């Protein structure tokens, strides 16, 4: 099961 | 900075004349992803050739499966073919039963 | 034994050929059960084990925003990058990612990952605490910066210790027929004469799974570590995995030789000899 959270560099 | 590709080539089974089998070249340890890969017959291109997704080591350098069905013999020769942007020319390593 | 759960990815620039390539894939241990790539008819997240298979509709399209979602934020972080970096927006930039968890034989979190590369090069990684990170440059101390002070170390240590583990533990169990069955090597020594005073012993291992193995050839009971050729271990395609180890020998003294093989699927290390 993915990570659902997004990240931004 | 970039990683050339280590290349082999063998068979799924150890290799029976006239028994069908599955020819691999396994590319790997490369950087930039972008490859061309090609398995021969006899010095030419074999059409059915099916590949895995694209997928890393540790080290972030790629690898590859390029795969074909076969029947091998005693006359015909196998090889892969490789270039990458860190090859000059395509290299060519034939398939050795042995290897 | 113990497991491991890793979600790979791989965003390629491909400036003046369209918006970059996006693959994802995901393992078990050495099985691929997942993949989606953004080149495909119909991008989606597609079952790649049987195990998997079994997953609701709503599973696929939870798991297929994801990767959409994570396509489009590696675009824009392919731009960051040529920011940070100084670059031209001409040439071709690589974005990679990885993270999962890895369980021990009782299903408790051994460790979590997560890392990225730029360019085939470190990037910013979480440490083993799940709480600090480790930025390679000062390109990567930018983003070390934005995620601190987002928290994002916290959100990650949740599904690490979470979801990660209990996915996988399900997965585990799902999958246990294949998952938790070891094929041990099919092992053999073969001789090629090289010349009059030398041949080759070489030290097969085939049809084995998962992955990890130890091939060692050793000359009167001594490691022979910087006279033997070892080839990366290679997928046969059937889900196992084969890997050769060879030494050159001189000619009547093969009975001096001997192969040793470590695998998960062998009870006790096995030792072999060039019979003939």
């Amino acid at each position: 099961l993915r990570n659902q959270s997004v990240f931004n560099f | 900075i970039q990683r050339t590709p280590k290349i082999q080539v063998y068979s799924r089974h150890p290799a029976e004349n006239g028994k069908s089998n599955f020819l691999n070249c396994y590319v790997s340890g490369f950087h930039p992803s972008d490859i061309e890969v090609d398995l021969l017959k006899n010095g030419e291109r074999i059409e059915k050739v099916e590949h895995s997704d694209l997928s890393f080591s540790k080290d972030w350098s790629f690898y590859l499966l390029y795969y074909t069905e076969f029947t091998p013999t005693e006359k015909d020769e196998y090889a892969c073919r490789v270039n990458h942007v860190t090859l000059s020319q395509p290299k060519i390593v034939k398939w050795d039963r042995d290897m | 034994g113990s497991h491991s759960m890793r979600y790979f990815h791989t965003s390629v620039s491909r400036p003046g050929r369209g918006e970059p390539r996006f693959i994802t894939v995901g393992y078990v241990d050495d099985t691929l059960f997942v993949r989606f790539d953004s080149d495909a008819a119909s991008p989606r997240e597609e079952p790649r084990a049987p195990w998997i298979e079994q997953e609701g509709p709503e599973h696929w399209d939870r798991e297929t925003q994801i990767c959409k979602a994570k396509a489009q934020t590696d675009r824009e972080d392919l731009r960051t990058l040529l920011r940070y970096y100084n670059q031209s927006e001409a040439g071709s930039h690589t974005l990679q990612n990885m993270y999962g968890c890895d369980v021990g034989p009782d299903g408790r979190l051994l460790r979590g990952y997560h890392q990225d590369a730029y360019d085939g090069k470190d990037y910013i990684a979480l440490n083993e605490d799940l709480s600090s990170w480790t930025a390679a440059d000062t390109a990567a101390q930018i983003t070390q910066r934005k995620w601190e002070a987002a928290r994002v170390a916290e959100q990650l240590r949740a599904y690490l210790e979470g979801e990660c583990v209990e996915w996988l533990r399900r997965y585990l169990e799902n999958g246990k027929e294949t998952l938790q069955r070891a094929d041990p090597p099919k092992t053999h020594v073969t001789h090629h004469p090289i010349s009059d005073h030398e041949a080759t012993l070489r030290c097969w291992a085939l049809g084995f799974y998962p992955a990890e193995i130890t091939l060692t050839w050793q000359r009167d009971g001594e490691d022979q570590t910087q006279d033997t050729e070892l080839v990366e271990t290679r997928p046969a395609g059937d889900r196992t995995f084969q890997k050769w180890a060879a030494v050159v020998v001189p000619s009547g003294e093969e009975q001096r030789y001997t192969c040793h093989v470590q695998h998960e699927g062998l009870p006790k290390p096995l030792t072999l000899r060039w019979e003939p």
